[PDB]
């Protein structure tokens, strides 16, 4: 009860599309459009890092 | 020929207690806190307290 004070609230929107598409180029930056319609296609695949 | 006066001892006193008391001051209040609860509900906890 002390210790214990109301906590304040945010709701953040986080795109993984923008996330993975904006990535610093030490990594491959890619998008999930082309990706995922070829790892459905092919057995193994993957991007970035 | 003379004979000798039969001096007698007197009853034996009451013996005697004595009963004092023991005195230890007021008490201190704690410093008052505030808190997130409406009075009903911090009063139902206080009241269990």
């Amino acid at each position: 009860l002390k210790r214990d004070k109301r906590a304040l609230e945010v709701e953040r929107t986080v795109s993984l599309a923008e996330v993975y598409a904006g990535l610093p180029k030490d990594n491959g930056p890619f998008s999930l459009a082309q990706e995922i319609d070829k790892l459905v296609s092919q057995g193994s695949g993957s991007a970035g890092s | 020929l003379y004979l000798p006066i039969y001096a007698t001892p007197a009853d034996p006193k009451a013996l005697l207690s004595a009963a004092v008391a023991t005195s230890q001051g007021g008490g201190k209040l704690p410093e008052s806190f505030m808190s997130l609860w409406r009075f009903p509900h911090m009063l139902e906890n206080a009241r269990g307290m």
